[PDB]
């Protein structure tokens, strides 16, 4: 449902330096997978105490 | 994996020169010097060697 | 009916009806020896 | 911020967030933030020295490593949201140096621009002077390529595998690619390309291959196909074994030769198998007993590579077996440069067929002059300058995207120096008949790839097939 | 259409219903070929 | 015992942990493998990273179809637990009503 | 309306290549010749392989396909020598082939290079060329490669490893006197090393009433034959597929009438 | 003292170089899975 | 699976013919020659030795498809040369050339390697 | 099959040498960028200033937007044009286009001149970060560098920023394809 | 401005609908305010 | 139940009835080939010696058609199966004695597919007439489909990758329908927008423009070198 609202297919500007610019298959699903970008890192989460 | 035998564009040899291109690299050549020393003029047969990833080797550190 | 053993490469006769396990070894990986028989290359 | 970057109480995936505007600090200690590394900037200076540098040249032997960098307050990690209240930096030596004052109050600064690029991207030479849409579709076919997809795939039994005989690391090459370890595990071939209309059997994105080249293992590679079958006793009626079926023994068995059966009902390795051979023998008792043998498909043809016999999870006897068959590039096969440039072979002429130089290099591949100035792929032209320069020089070329020290004028320079014409042209000679083409070609060696898609896996016909039963329609037998 | 000083015979709408209830079946007869050859010779194309 | 979880390869759990290049050979393990997938039924298995919304923010959004001007959602999750999320909407109803 | 009357002028000869000018000549009689030189001149080389064993870290037809491309000194044996299809032998024997057996087994901790001087013939006339050597493959500890395998003749047009020589150099009108390359930008092209133009100078005047002559080669060999041997073995290849034509053209007219 | 220009493309790719000496390309799965 | 061996490229199968001539209906004193398991090595040359004959007023050759080996060679010829007697000059003053090539190469050898 | 065997002897490239231009072309191609970008900063200096005056039918924000396309506009024609001429008889990117081949006068511009102003849904780049396309840049920044304005070739190379833009710009096309190739034989079903 | 076109808009007229995305008239004058920018 | 049979896009009335499997269908890689005609198209061996046409036996071609039963399914091109009056098939390759395999009038004999064999080329999606074509095969010796590369144009299609459908008429009344009504000569100018459909494209469309330029002058040898591949060719060489 959240996806509808608003497309995520188009290459938003956050995603500099995080998300390959370049890299997304083509077809049904351009756009909606994604690739890190190679010094991109997810954090693992820690306690806020 | 292993040194082609023969250059892909002209059928030179290019074989018997990695051991030679790994041991002149050794004595501080330069690339392009190595490639000078072993004869290979036509760019086509330096791509060979300047180009070359000895797989092999990593390959034979599998026990048979 | 030779069997190589994936772990320490032992060569030994099973028979189908017997379990397939190294003799020695107790590995249950085995691998079976290469044919026998001739096959021709043409180097092209 | 001084917390975080002492790493006193505040850990480095922190992101401490403030809206000056609406009067909000947001810190963020989840996971599931997605944040990248990047240089403090304090007063117009990187706090980066080069001390930090020297340590880091010596990583080995020193137990210097990134992590002092992130302890010593140098770089940290700035997640979507800070960024949005950081004044980032492109680069140091141009954005924070003394200029005219478009921005005086830089925090932080990009490590290089190329890292916004993904893996696949990475391996794309120049990708700063290609079309968007052709780097997005080379990270499509860099995916597809062949090479040696990990070390140990002797061991490794997969259902399908591409190996290339004699894979090669690109002549011109990124920085990025040191990590991607394209080089230790290379997917592709620099090949002698011309491009250039020799005799209208590359038009329209297809190519034209030396056969020569061919022959001498230009883009051979192995196919290994693993097929897994086990026998299962579920069912006191019904027991599956591995055995080569007889005919006095079991009811019903087809025509096919079960020669290369072993007693065990396996084929040995090192066996020419084909569609009317049969792989493995399995047959189930009746409740004389059925056979319900394996039989390969018409068109694979190889030979039995590997046969292991183990006890799946389920505990039951399985066998896998691995079929070798080499994959020879012929017409049809698709073959791709880093680039987008994607075509099939439309025909491969002999040494002596094809164009060639004074010195006698015939290009192992021809493409059509008409896929550039439609797909604006400058980056394959770039590619090719380079390579050629690096091929003579005996270096390496740095196709990094965003390097101002690299320019096609410098690199026609050094093409010069090699007795070439410095924009990559070469006279070439019509193999057909000797004579000069008018026409100067543009040679040199590009980074081909071959692609998994071949013809052979691709050809299929139906005359007067197995219909079904109950449809009375066409199905696959 | 009935306010004054605008032309009633030009004057003309891109909603077929409004049309259609507004002057007939063969003014939309009309109407939808014209809309029908403005979408497709915007780009510049043709078709008999 | 309460059950097997699957291990992620090259993982601190995993038994391929701080071994040598030369110790993945005798393995026959890739030196280059980078791990980060499991085995599950001998199938090498890779999770894909699941991209969803941040909890515990305040989102306010338009709507121009449904029957509310703004609504300011926040979908909340605990401290590590509870893995359900409850999400709150705030929503100011249309003007459009006459 | 009759033949021309070409001549020789041999400029470089080495072991490896030969260098020569060919003068009063069609451009059509050049580029034959140097057609032949690829895909026409007989040489032999391993065209059978069997692996009696193999357990190195390549496949069986990996290591036929390198030990086909290993090229054998072919230079007069090869003339007496048969095709295996025009002789009379059941499918092989010494007056079409020559036999080649490599046994290499590794016992040692130090990785083995398995060589062109492990390949063993049975006729002391066809013996690898390195005989550095060429690598067919490294063995481990415990790793051996078994096999035999026949060398049989053929020429490139129908495998390139029975193509004898390693890049044919073919020029003509090094100073485009003729204007068969059009420069748009003559002062960027580097001159020819046959070239006889002065510094300043770029092109030739045009030659409106030239013709292609005075043709430059330089036939590198790869080892199966001498450089020379290429280059008289193609004349007389080339030779020989005109007579053949002409013997069977005389049949055809013959008939016709 | 401080890179100077001529020494920054050096420079930065020993930085990039060192990070990935440290982190690989896949530390975000096997940091995930570890936590 | 429809690769074709390498030898079908110049080995003739059986009741294949090597030459065959057929006379060119369109205009007089015209013959078409289809010379089997032949490529553009002998059709180039005795094309181009073919031209240097004043009496022969066309001569062309060409492969109808390079998957196929065959070439077409179109002679023309004036009222008092024959095609067939304009192609069998050709092909001596090939060999003519041819051997006089050999002999002049083989003395440029002994030259060379006397010193 | 009369063409595709005189191509034979005449030949058909494309290389690098078709893909430059004069330095004198090049001298060209940079005033007119650098004085349309000044265009743009006065547009900016006047609106800033409130010193412009929406025009009918618009507001102020699309009077500006307006005003500074037509800069840009204008200034990738300007540019288009002249790297068009610099093209010689023997140029191969030229030779394609005339005789219809492959390519388009835009395709030659941008590999030689500029590489022009990218769009998002029809509009330059969004402020997607606050009140920023890029954190490279200074909030409110109308320029062209910053809302996705090309002004290097694709022989020259584009820099970081122009490099994510044209990315942005690109992967419109990229939807419209897919949504195209979805699209495809829908209308021509329910016609049948 | 800004109205429907390609296939949407051809997807509209083929499924003729009551509301379309972008309804719109053209007014025509027949007096002096087609000539006149005041008056019209 | 009975209702979900016939329900689905899968179901009998749509799955098995608009559209199903179709015998006597090939499909591969697409490569150029432009020693073709328009109007041909290139076929592996293969897929020809797989597809079959079922000949009626006639005094006229009696004995052309036992040839290829003699040569069977082992030699191409050969035949596959006998159809007698009685309309029973027989089996070639199982059992190849001459005397089983006499021939008589009214026979069909299923040989295989030939050169000049017409079929039905479609490249998908199917969007106009000129997505399928009829072409006349020509037997060629790799594993691809040909095409000249003026008849891409109609097909939308591209050699990077293509795939194209080869469907083969099995009766003289299908077979001179797509002669008369669908071949690719007949397709040259569509009705949609009454122009051609297909014209001259990338290396024959560079080429022709710079042949056609002022200055192109083309020596005695050329110009008889060009004339070879001028099938239409009345064989008087132009005044220079
Ligand atoms: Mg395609
Ligand atoms: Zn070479
Ligand atoms: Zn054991
Ligand atoms: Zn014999």
């Amino acid at each position: 449902r959240d996806g509808k609202l608003a497309k995520p297919r188009q290459l938003h500007n956050t995603l500099w330096g995080m998300v390959c610019p370049a890299e997304t298959p083509e077809g049904h699903a351009v756009g909606l997978v994604k690739n890190l970008a190679l010094m991109a890192y997810i954090s693992v989460g820690s306690q806020p105490s | 994996m292993i040194i082609p035998v023969r250059c892909f564009t002209c059928g030179k040899i290019v074989g018997n020169k990695w051991e030679a291109y790994l041991g002149l690299l050794q004595a501080e050549y330069t690339e392009g010097d190595a490639l000078d020393a072993l004869g290979l003029k036509r760019y086509c047969c330096r791509r060979m060697l300047l180009a070359h990833v000895d797989l092999i080797e990593k390959l034979l550190n599998y026990a048979p | 009916m030779i069997y190589i053993c994936g772990e320490c490469h032992t060569e030994n006769e099973i028979k189908s009806r017997d379990p397939i396990r190294c003799r020695e070894c107790g590995y249950r990986i085995m691998y079976k020896k290469r044919t026998k028989r001739l096959v021709v290359f043409d180097a092209r | 911020r001084k917390l975080r970057r002492q790493m006193d109480i505040i850990v480095s995936e922190v992101s401490m967030i403030r809206d000056i505007r609406e009067r909000e600090i947001r810190i963020y200690t989840d996971a599931g933030r997605i944040c990248r590394p990047l240089l403090i900037v304090e007063k117009q200076k990187l706090l980066l020295k080069k001390r930090h540098i020297d340590q880091l040249k010596e990583r080995e032997y020193n137990n210097y490593s990134w992590q002092d960098l992130v302890a010593s307050g140098v770089v940290e990690y700035i997640d979507t949201l800070e960024e949005e209240t950081v004044m980032l930096a492109m680069t140091p030596d141009d954005l924070q140096e003394k200029e005219v004052a478009y921005c005086s109050t830089y925090t932080h600064c990009e490590i290089h621009p190329s890292m916004i690029l993904g893996v696949c991207a990475s391996i794309i030479p120049f990708p700063d002077h290609n079309q968007s849409p052709r780097n997005t579709y080379q990270s499509a076919m860099g995916k597809q390529a062949m090479g040696v997809y990990i070390t140990n795939f002797h061991v490794r039994m997969d259902t399908l595998a591409h190996v290339l005989y004699y894979p090669q690391k690109p002549l011109v090459t990124t920085r990025s690619m040191e990590y991607l370890r394209f080089r230790e595990l290379p997917a592709g071939i620099n090949s002698i390309v011309a491009i250039a209309s020799y005799t209208g059997y590359n038009q329209e994105d297809s190519v034209i291959m030396n056969r020569s080249a061919v022959d001498r293992g230009f883009f051979r590679s192995v196919f290994y196909r693993s097929y897994k079958e086990q026998e299962s006793k579920k069912g006191f009626d019904q027991e599956e074994v591995f055995e080569k079926p007889t005919r006095e023994t079991c009811q019903g068995m087809r025509h096919a030769i079960y020669d290369k059966l072993d007693d065990d009902g396996l084929i040995a390795p090192g066996v020419r198998v084909s569609g009317d051979d049969v792989i493995i023998g399995k047959t189930v008792t009746l409740p004389t007993k059925r056979d319900c043998s394996t039989f390969l498909r018409t068109s694979e043809t190889g030979i039995v590579d590997q046969v292991m016999v183990t006890l799946n999870q389920e505990g039951y006897k399985f066998c896998k077996i691995r079929v070798r068959s080499v994959r020879i590039p012929q017409i049809g096969d698709k073959f791709a440069s880093r680039h987008g440039q994607k075509g099939t072979c439309g025909i491969q002429y002999r040494q002596e067929d094809m164009p060639f130089t004074c010195e006698g290099i015939t290009p192992d591949i021809i493409i059509n002059p008409h896929a550039i100035p439609s797909r604006m792929t400058i980056g394959h032209l770039i590619e090719c300058l380079q390579g050629k320069v690096s091929a003579n020089k005996g270096e390496i070329g740095d196709a990094t995207p965003f390097n101002d020290a690299v320019n096609v004028q410098k690199i026609s320079n050094l093409l010069s120096d090699y007795g070439y014409h410095l924009r990559g042209n070469e006279v070439l000679y019509n193999g057909f008949t000797g004579r000069k083409i008018t026409s100067q070609i543009f040679i040199g060696p590009t980074y081909y790839q071959r692609l998994k898609h071949m013809v052979d896996d691709k050809i299929h016909s139906r005359a007067r097939g197995p219909i079904q039963i109950l449809n009375r329609q066409p199905m696959e037998g | 259409l009935s306010e004054k000083d605008v032309d009633p015979v030009r004057t003309t709408s891109n909603d077929i219903v409004e049309i259609f209830t507004v002057l007939g079946i063969e003014a939309v007869r009309k109407a939808l070929e014209r809309e029908l050859y403005h979408v497709i010779s915007f780009d510049g194309s043709y078709v008999n | 015992f309460i059950g097997k979880i699957p291990i992620m390869l090259r993982s601190t759990y995993c038994l391929l942990n701080g071994l040598t290049d030369r110790d993945l050979c005798e393995l026959n393990e890739c030196p280059l493998d980078p791990g980060g997938y499991f085995i599950i039924n001998g199938s090498e298995k890779v999770l894909i990273a699941q991209e969803k919304m941040a909890t515990n923010t305040v989102y306010v959004f338009a709507k121009k179809d449904s029957k509310y001007a703004y609504t300011g959602e926040c979908r909340s999750c605990l401290e590590n637990s509870s893995r359900p999320t409850s999400t709150i909407w705030v929503s100011m109803l249309a003007r459009g009503g006459q | 309306p009759y033949a021309n009357q070409p001549t020789v002028r041999i400029t470089e000869l080495t072991d490896e290549n030969v260098k020569f000018i060919i003068e009063n000549t069609d451009l059509a009689v050049a580029n034959s010749i140097r057609r032949v030189f690829i895909a026409e001149v007989p040489i032999i080389a391993i065209d059978w392989v069997q692996i009696d064993a193999n357990s190195s870290v390549l496949h069986d037809e990996f290591i036929a396909h390198r030990l086909g491309l290993i090229p054998l000194t072919s230079d007069d044996i090869v003339d007496k020598l048969q095709y295996s299809r025009d002789c009379t032998c059941e499918e092989f024997c010494p007056e079409c082939s020559v036999e080649f057996t490599l046994d290499v087994r590794c016992n040692e901790d130090q990785t083995r290079h398995v060589t062109s001087r492990d390949l063993i013939s049975n006729s002391p006339r066809v013996i690898p060329v390195t005989s550095d050597d060429i690598l067919i493959v490294k063995l481990r500890k415990g790793q051996e490669l078994r096999l035999r395998a026949y060398a049989k003749k053929g020429f490139g047009k129908e495998h390139a490893k029975w193509n004898p020589t390693a890049g044919v150099a073919f020029e003509y009108d090094p100073d485009n006197a003729l204007r068969h390359t059009v420069y748009p930008k003559p002062e960027e092209w580097p001159k020819s090393e046959y070239s006889e133009l002065d510094e300043d100078e770029s092109q030739a005047p045009y030659d409106p009433n030239g013709k292609p002559e005075r043709f430059y080669y330089n036939v590198e060999s790869c080892g199966s034959l001498r450089p020379e041997t290429i280059v008289l073995s193609a004349l007389s290849g080339l030779k020989k597929k005109l007579s053949d034509l002409q013997t069977q053209l005389s049949h055809e007219i013959q008939s016709d009438v | 003292d401080e890179i100077t220009p001529d020494l920054w493309q050096e420079a930065c790719w020993i930085v990039i170089s060192s990070y990935f000496d440290e982190k690989g390309l896949v530390r975000q799965q096997l940091d995930s899975f570890d936590e | 699976m429809n690769a074709p061996p390498a030898f079908e490229s110049f080995l003739l199968f059986e009741g294949e013919k090597k030459i065959t001539i057929n006379k060119d209906t369109k205009v007089p004193n015209a013959c078409l020659f289809t010379i089997n398991k032949e490529d553009h090595t002998l059709g180039n040359i005795i094309k181009s030795q073919l031209l240097k004959d004043p009496q022969v007023l066309f001569a062309g050759y060409k492969v109808p498809h390079p998957l196929e080996h065959k070439i077409i060679i179109r002679v023309q010829t004036t009222p008092d040369y024959s095609p067939q007697e304009a192609f069998t000059n050709a092909i001596t003053d090939l060999i003519s050339e041819l051997s006089l090539l050999e002999e002049r190469f083989r003395v440029a050898i002994k030259d060379k390697q006397e010193g | 099959t009369v063409i595709n065997n005189w191509l034979l002897i005449e030949g058909h490239t494309i290389g690098i040498g078709d893909s430059i231009a004069d330095s004198k072309t090049y001298q060209d191609i940079q005033n007119t960028i650098k004085k349309a970008k000044q265009d743009v900063i006065e547009v900016i200096e006047k609106a800033h200033n409130n010193e412009l005056e929406p025009t009918p039918g618009n507001t102020l924000r699309q009077t500006f937007e307006n005003q500074v396309n037509r800069i840009l506009n204008d200034a990738r024609d300007k540019t288009g044009s002249s790297a068009q001429k610099s093209l010689s008889e023997y140029n191969n990117f030229k030779s394609m286009v005339v005789s219809g081949a492959k390519g388009s006068k835009i395709n030659i511009s941008q590999v030689i001149a500029v590489v022009g102003q990218q769009n998002v849904e029809g509009k330059r780049i969004p402020f997607g970060f606050k009140h920023r396309t890029l954190p490279h840049f200074i909030k409110d920044d109308y320029g062209p560098e910053s809302r996705g304005f090309v002004e290097n070739s694709y022989l020259a190379g584009l820099t970081p920023t122009e490099f994510f833009f044209h990315a942005m710009g690109g992967r419109e096309g990229l939807i419209d394809t897919a949504v195209k190739t979805a699209e495809t034989g829908y209308i021509q079903r329910r016609l049948i | 401005k800004n109205v429907t076109l390609g296939v949407p808009r051809l997807k509209e007229l083929i499924n003729i609908s009551k509301k379309p995305k972008t309804p719109s008239l053209t007014v025509f004058l027949l007096g002096q305010s087609a000539r006149d920018a005041e008056r019209a | 139940s009975l209702k979900q049979r016939l329900k689905g896009k899968e179901g009998r009335v749509r799955g098995n009835l608009m559209g199903k499997r179709v015998d006597f269908s090939a499909r591969t890689v697409i490569t150029p080939d432009p020693n073709l005609s328009i109007d041909q198209v290139g076929v592996p061996r293969s897929i020809a010696a797989n597809m079959t046409f079922a000949e009626i036996v006639t005094p006229f071609n009696i004995d052309r058609l036992q040839e290829l039963v003699r040569r069977g399914n082992s030699q191409y091109p050969g035949a596959k199966y006998i159809i007698r009056d009685n309309g029973d098939r027989i089996d070639l390759r199982f059992h190849p004695k001459p005397s089983d395999l006499h021939l008589q009038t009214g026979y069909k004999v299923e040989r295989h597919m030939c050169d000049g064999d017409i079929v039905i080329f479609n490249r998908q999606p199917t969007l106009h007439k000129m997505s399928m074509m009829g072409h006349r095969v020509r037997i060629l010796p790799w594993s691809t489909f040909r095409l000249n590369l003026s008849v891409t144009t109609p097909y939308n299609a591209d050699f990077d990758g293509d795939e194209m459908n080869l469907h083969l008429p099995q009766s003289l009344e299908t077979r001179a329908e797509i002669q008369e009504l669908a071949m690719v000569p007949r397709m040259i100018v569509t009705p949609q927008s009454n122009r051609p459909v297909m014209g001259i494209v990338q290396d024959t469309l560079t080429a022709v423009r710079k042949f056609t330029k002022r200055d192109v002058f083309l020596e005695r040898g050329e110009v008889m070198n060009l004339l070879m591949f001028l099938s239409t060719w009345d064989g008087k060489v132009p005044q220079p």
